[PDB]
């Protein structure tokens, strides 16, 4: 099914390589995790729609439906589901990437790679953007991107 | 290769959350692969 909600996934012992975010019937997951391949759920196949290596998102069936944006100002949520561990909520303030073409909001929270597409909230629980494509520091540490597509 | 999905929760604020973290502004380079580098 496609029932709403924040999603392992996995491969097949089974491996947990991603996360991702089931919202008005589609999919939303980071495109290194699957590369695009389907996805069996329950009984059923979700089969690719979009995607963008560049911006590393990819959604299912159908067009890309998280528009929330962080306010820039606001403390967020990583609803962060790392492999083998159950669901939990991290809150911190985002910084910021700077880039030639716009500012990021970015969170300095580390998980392992398979924590990847977990869902970032604002406090009305909206999906600000998914966890995973970011830079490592000089002490060793994670940022990630909140990185959120166009709808 | 199986790869599937499995649902692991309800996406929802938690009230009185754990805030960590630091708030790091970072001047970043994105290639046309999706990799992020930062500017030194
Ligand atoms: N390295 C640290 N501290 N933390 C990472 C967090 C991973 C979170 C999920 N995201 C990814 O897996 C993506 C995939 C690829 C997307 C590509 N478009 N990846 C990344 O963004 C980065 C990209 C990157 C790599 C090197 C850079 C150097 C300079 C500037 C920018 C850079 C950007 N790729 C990596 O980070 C790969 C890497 C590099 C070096 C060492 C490790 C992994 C080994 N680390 C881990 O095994 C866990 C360790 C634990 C897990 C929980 C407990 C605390 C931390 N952490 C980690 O694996």
């Amino acid at each position: 099914e496609t029932t709403d909600g924040v999603y392992r996934v996995m491969t097949r012992g089974s491996t947990q390589v991603g996360v991702g975010v089931m919202q008005e019937g589609v999919f939303h997951t980071m495109w290194h995790v699957t590369k695009g391949a389907a996805l069996r759920s329950g009984e059923g196949r979700l089969d690719p729609y979009w995607g963008d290596v560049k911006q590393d998102l990819v959604s299912y069936c159908g067009p890309w439906k998280l528009d929330a944006a962080w306010d820039g100002l606001s403390e967020v949520q990583l609803l962060a589901v790392p492999p083998g561990e159950r669901a939990k909520n991290i809150q911190t303030l985002p910084g910021i990437f700077k880039t030639k073409d716009g500012d990021i909001g970015a969170v300095a929270l580390d998980y392992p790679a398979g924590t990847s597409g977990s869902p970032i909230l604002d406090k009305c629980g909206r999906v600000i953007g998914l966890y995973g494509n970011g830079v490592v520091i000089k002490n060793g540490s994670y940022v990630s991107a909140i990185t959120q597509g166009k709808r | 290769v199986d790869m599937y999905i499995e649902r692991a929760g309800d996406i929802t604020w938690e009230k009185d959350a754990e805030v960590t973290g630091n708030s790091p502004r970072l001047d970043v380079a994105l290639d046309e692969s999706g990799d992020f580098s930062l500017v030194e």
